[PDB]
């Protein structure tokens, strides 16, 4: 009978909330593009020399 | 949309023709049974898919 | 399997099936689009393609 | 048919033939549900594994704004995943075999 436990940060808006997605949709179809992108300007399967 | 024909093979489906003629085949199809209809329908289709899966060319080697 | 790649066209049917809907699937994949059914002539492939194409028919209907 | 469905409370089975956009049809009706119910869940997601990226894909494509959480890899990799993944708004909708 000494400590005890604690809460906070009870926050959810639901419209601020909708627009916080729909901006991190952005950011999802920006990853999305770049990696895409990034993997067909890079790799470009093939192979490499050995090291003798 | 449109399709496709093909040709029988002039030599290979000699085997086909011989196989539709001789009157066992056909007495076995005339008794009507399931398995005898359906094996020789089965038989003919893959007659008509290039026979040597039916009758492969066999290897010759000396004796 | 799935969703085949499309883009493809002249899907060649070497043999028909006899099946219920074997090729309408064939087409709705797909669905220019080309068909080759391969039709070996001088045998009942055409009577048999008939009823196949009764059969596919009737499945679209029912 | 599905808005209906979520609606009036029912579950539903969508049987409609493969090939017809099932997939579609479901990202649509989170797409209903985020927009006009303000809902936008955990939304779980359990398919085969080799349709996993296909359902990760086809969402990136449709619906932009779900978080995707594709649940894959090795016991620590998905540890270090579910660290923290109970928090409001981690992620909308997750993909599972």
């Amino acid at each position: 009978r000494r400590k005890g436990p604690h809460c906070e940060r009870p926050l959810t808006q639901e419209e601020l909330l909708r627009e916080a997605k729909i901006t991190e949709e952005l950011n999802l179809r920006s990853l999305e593009t770049y990696e895409r992108l990034e993997a067909d300007k890079k790799k470009q399967v093939h192979k490499k020399r050995k090291c003798p | 949309e449109h399709v496709i024909r093909c040709r029988l093979s002039k030599r290979q489906r000699c085997l086909y023709d011989d196989f539709m003629a001789q009157t066992t085949t056909k007495e076995t199809l005339a008794t009507g049974h399931f398995m005898s209809v359906i094996n020789i329908l089965m038989q003919l289709r893959k007659v008509c898919n290039h026979p040597n899966l039916f009758d492969p060319r066999p290897v010759t080697s000396p004796f | 399997v799935g969703v085949n790649l499309t883009g493809a066209d002249t899907v060649v049917f070497y043999d028909s099936d006899w099946n219920p809907t074997m090729d309408a699937q064939a087409q709705d994949r797909c669905h220019d689009v080309h068909i080759y059914r391969l039709i070996s002539e001088r045998t009942v492939e055409e009577n048999i393609l008939k009823k196949a194409n009764q059969k596919r028919m009737l499945g679209d209907m029912a | 048919w599905l808005v209906t469905m979520y609606e009036k409370k029912l579950n539903g089975i969508l049987a409609d033939e493969m090939g017809l956009g099932k997939t579609i049809q479901t990202i649509s009706l989170l797409a209903h549900l985020a927009c006009e119910k303000g809902n936008w869940g955990p939304h779980l997601i359990i398919v085969p594994t080799s349709v996993m990226l296909n359902w990760e894909m086809e969402l990136k494509r449709w619906c932009p704004s779900f978080k995707i959480l594709t649940y894959y890899g090795a016991q620590k990799e998905r540890k270090l995943k579910r660290q923290g993944w109970t928090k409001p708004n981690a992620f909308h909708v997750c993909i599972t075999s």
